[PDB]
């Protein structure tokens, strides 16, 4: 069992999997 | 799609690095594909050292048949009958009384699907502004309702090139609203703010990047043609956000190695993820100039004679607005980029 | 559709009268709607006395919101899901290196659905000719395979505006092939040629025009959204074809009174109709000049500054090609009109 | 019973009935 508790800043992106293109890319660090 | 996605991803990484230089701790949210699309349409009409600068910084010079590959990419992204909403649209707004080269217009229409709308920038730039904004608002399901604010276009504007991208997909594995609880989000080593933290435990593609002390998670959307990938440091272990080492070594090459499907394994994961919503605005002009795109924005040096046969135009601004709403059901994300072209 | 169809029909009658003046006995076959469409797109870019001449002769000046009404007409003609094939398509071919006004291009695209294709008239007019011809050939299901012959475009051509129309429908009431027999067709009072005469007896809308000694028949196609209307003198009673009195008094007004649905009654009719096929070619330039369209074709007088802001263009030729194949099953009909625009 | 025996020249046209527009217009007089 792994733990991914994203309660501190992270980088995220939405990838179009067939082409591997990044559609959106961000950092969430300030609620 | 090989060469084009590598190019687009290399630019995505360069532009994220530039934005991080101006703001190393705030939220950042962009659509790299939206920006690359607006610049690919501008690149069609550039010549000379203007073109050379754009293709180097955007990596278009590493792609054989760049515009044909984009045409194929647009066809795939906009395919009908998908189990999610995904729209990538391009459009040209030209001054009624202005003369454009046929080849420039035919190519933007064939390769990018951009049709030409004729507006009155010269006599009625406010009506023209509101027409552009209404179109982007319509493309983004209301999420980008005013891409261009007063003063972004005036009676000297000749062309505005616009890309809008919209996505709304359900998670493959949704979170249950009832498991969402208030929990503390640590901004840095000692500030805390309360967030709605969603929770579920499911098998997801996963990896711990041993040498970076970082976890990678992939959360598929319905259909599995798009995923969200999240990179999370093991803890905040620096004097700001915790991401400094990752951002330090973010390259096309490392991003690829960290998040490649081949490098993720299915694991049973406890996922705690905040429910969140971002709306961001960028004037990309200076960041792009810092990246090497210089003549394009310079009234005296810009060569856009591919658009009208003369060196009488230049790009005053490239602006980008974005939006993401992430919750238990899925994600709704939108962005739009406008390049405003004025008489030099 | 009221004002626009009246206008289009008035022009149809005027152009048939002009063609009849040049050839009072041969076969004539045109698509009036195709010609009106090509001229409506040209009219968008004309100004001055050039425009005034075009709108008077084409009756566009009798239609409020002419281009909007055509836009609606195109939408109806091209509606999907009909039980017959009917296509009306428009296209613009512009010299790669030439500059057109934005408003002209946006309007032809929005109102007429004409997209702009960029071709190399200046360096490669033969390739450009063959590209145009291939498109028309594709639109007409092969029935108009070479609209523009060698010499119709050269390295001075800047714009070619093209309309193609295609129709294939089954009869509502088909003829039985087995009832088709050789029979004599009387060309005039003493020449005869043998035709394949089709036969059936069915209830059709019908009328005998008492004072003209002429029969009118309507033969519906499947769906009854299109019909063929046939006007047949009671006998050959003049020294040529038998049609001289009808052609003499053919007006918008009389054509309407003779063939109006309200003026036809269902009758049980023995129909003998030849199986036939026509392919015709017209250079309409001089006929249109005779009709009052003069400055447009005149290098020194033509005002096409709506297309490029300057009086540097004129129309060298308007050519029309047509095709009809009428048999037991139905009718396949095709036509295409090209207006070639050269530097003055 | 009516008779429409088109064994001599005639004028014909194809009409779009909803709009009343003439799409094609001809005279058949020479087989
Ligand atoms: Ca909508
Ligand atoms: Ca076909």
């Amino acid at each position: 069992e792994e733990n991914f508790n994203a309660d501190h800043p992270f980088i995220f992106f939405i990838r179009h999997n067939p082409s591997a293109n990044i559609l959106f890319l961000g950092r969430f660090s300030s609620p | 799609m090989e060469q084009l996605s590598t190019a687009n991803t290399h630019f995505a990484v360069d532009l994220f690095r530039a934005l991080n230089e101006s703001d190393p701790t705030g939220n950042i949210f962009i659509s790299p594909l939206s920006i690359s699309s607006a610049l690919a349409m501008i690149f069609l009409g550039t010549r000379g050292n203007t073109a050379a600068q754009v293709s180097k910084a955007l990596y278009f010079d590493t792609v054989e048949d760049i515009h044909s590959r984009f045409q194929s990419l647009n066809a795939d992204i906009n395919k009908p009958g998908a189990p999610y909403i995904l729209k990538l649209a391009n459009r040209l707004y030209g001054e009624k009384t202005y003369n454009f080269l046929a080849d420039f217009l035919a190519s933007t229409q064939k390769m990018y699907g951009a049709e030409l709308a004729s507006v009155d920038f010269q006599q009625a730039p406010e009506d023209a502004r509101k027409e552009i904004n209404e179109w982007v608002k319509g493309q983004t399901e209301g999420k980008i309702p005013e891409l261009l604010v007063k003063g972004m276009v005036d009676n000297m504007t000749k062309l505005v090139l616009v890309n809008a991208i919209y996505f709304k997909g359900n998670w493959q594995q949704k979170f249950m609203k009832e498991a969402t609880r208030d929990a503390p989000f640590r901004l840095n080593k000692k500030d805390t703010k309360t967030v709605k933290m969603m929770y579920q435990k499911k098998k997801f593609p996963y990896n711990y990047i041993e040498d970076l002390k970082c976890r990678v998670l992939e959360l598929p959307y319905q259909g599995k043609e798009l995923s969200m990938i999240i990179l999370l440091p093991d803890d905040i272990e620096d004097e700001s956000t915790g991401l400094e080492k990752i951002e330090k070594q973010l390259t096309l090459d490392k991003l690829r190695e960290w998040t490649k499907p081949e490098n993720l394994y299915l694991a049973e994961v406890n996922v705690h993820l905040p429910r969140f919503k971002l709306e961001e605005s960028y004037d990309l002009t200076s960041h792009l100039a810092r990246l090497g795109v210089q003549d394009l924005f310079n009234r005296g040096k810009a060569d856009l004679s591919g658009m009208s046969g003369a060196r009488d135009l230049f790009v005053s601004k490239i602006i980008h607005k974005s939006f993401v709403d992430l919750n238990e059901e899925g994600t709704e994300a939108a962005a739009a980029t406008a390049g405003t072209i004025l008489l030099a």
